[PDB]
């Protein structure tokens, strides 16, 4: 990504959009895998319980 | 006497045979409730869409 001359701009708009689509994916995935461990906790205290 | 005492150890065994049944249904439906909380996440999350 270069900022020279006023071309470069537009290209660099675009390919900052789709990282920013990248990263929130990303994160998108960690807090699904993050809930679903949060969930799984407490059947097992439950059947200690048990 | 015989008679009553045979009597007497069958009760016995079937008193301990009692409890022994109830903590298996008390397990499955601790697990059966933990399902049935997940589907209604799993249903709000749903009419979240549309």
């Amino acid at each position: 990504i270069l900022m020279v001359d006023q071309e470069l701009a537009q290209e660099s708009i675009t390919k900052l959009d789709k990282a920013l689509e990248t990263v929130s994916g990303v994160r998108a995935t960690i807090g699904a895998q993050i809930n679903r461990l949060e969930y799984t906790m407490t059947g097992l205290d439950t059947t200690r319980e048990n | 006497s015989e008679k009553l005492r045979g009597q007497i150890s069958g009760l016995k065994r079937a008193s301990l045979n009692a409890q022994d049944g109830i903590s298996l249904l008390q397990t499955a439906e601790g697990g059966l409730q933990n399902i049935q909380d997940m589907l209604q996440r799993m249903r709000e999350l749903a009419v979240q869409a549309g």
